[PDB]
């Protein structure tokens, strides 16, 4: 029951780290479609000077 | 002699080999330890998804 | 990421499975000529060490079979049938010197 | 950004190539649980044979 | 601690297969001695028990 429970814990650290580095990448994706408003470049980079 | 011979039959056959007992202790210590070590790695994990 | 963490999805769950299937004593090596590492449970010397031994179920029939009581030593085996063939041996001859004097 | 992701990849690496062979141990025939004793005598079955 | 003592020797000797240092062999459950010998009762509680 003890390593059941060591599991579940396990698989969500593993899904937290997925998660969190997917989170992390949509910093970086650059809305090509001009049309969404919502999505303030972060990055100079990615700045329309 | 054949009450006897009889009587230690049964002794032989009672024989009390725990060995299913003595193994399942064997199993839940190394299991236990298993469990400590993958405990580690959790945690080892977890400083990884704060950072 | 994605790839390398589905490699680690239920890890202790397989790895459990997989132990929970092992027999124990297996690991149990011991090495006769320095070289080769056998399980006990293979040496000789214990195939009626345990009632639970894999092959303790043919050799209770063997001794009981050339009348050799369980609770001597496994090494006696061979020994005690070779003293069995001396006893036919000499059971043929007094059969035929008696035959013979009849 | 990127040393930082690359080392969280090879420690899940690691951590896979080590239970894979973990798993291969634990799979091996001669471990596995009371196989039915074999009929056929051994060949390393030297006892036996005798 | 004498049932403590005796699992964890017959434990670590399972983990032993007094194979050569193969410096590369898997053990099972990726448990080394060390971490047998961590689930030993406290030092003084062993040498009380041998006693």
């Amino acid at each position: 029951h003890l390593l059941r429970v060591t599991n579940k814990k396990l698989n969500h650290e593993l899904q937290s780290i997925v998660n969190g580095v997917q989170t992390l990448m949509s910093f970086f994706s650059t809305p090509e479609t001009a049309c969404e408003l919502s999505s303030q470049p972060i990055f100079l980079s990615q700045l329309l000077l | 002699q054949e009450q006897i011979q009889t009587a230690e039959r049964e002794i032989v056959g009672q024989d009390l080999n725990c060995e299913r007992a003595q193994d399942l202790c064997r199993r839940s210590l190394l299991l236990r330890a298993f469990n400590k070590k993958r405990e580690e790695e959790c945690e080892a994990l977890c400083q990884s998804n704060k950072k | 990421i994605i790839q390398e963490s589905q490699r680690l999805q239920d890890s202790i769950q397989k790895e459990v499975k997989h132990f929970s299937a092992i027999c124990l004593p297996a690991l149990l090596k011991v090495s006769t000529d320095g070289f080769n590492l056998l399980p006990s449970r293979e040496l000789s010397i214990n195939r009626m060490s345990n009632t639970h031994a894999p092959y303790y179920g043919i050799f209770k029939g063997i001794y009981e079979s050339v009348r050799l009581p369980l609770y001597k030593a496994p090494e006696s085996v061979l020994s005690h049938v070779a003293d069995m063939k001396k006893q036919l041996f000499f059971l043929r001859s007094q059969l035929s010197s008696r035959s013979e004097a009849i | 950004v990127y040393r930082e992701l690359g080392s969280i990849v090879q420690e899940l690496k690691e951590s896979g190539d080590k239970l894979e062979e973990r798993l291969t141990m634990l799979s091996d025939v001669n471990l596995l649980s009371a196989s039915k004793p074999r009929s056929n005598i051994d060949s390393k079955d030297l006892t036996s044979h005798r | 601690g004498l049932q403590q003592c005796m699992l964890v020797s017959e434990c670590s000797r399972l983990l032993t297969a007094d194979s050569v240092p193969p410096s590369d062999s898997t053990s099972i459950l990726g448990l080394d001695k060390q971490d047998l010998l961590d689930l030993l009762p406290p030092n003084m509680l062993v040498l009380w028990v041998r006693d």
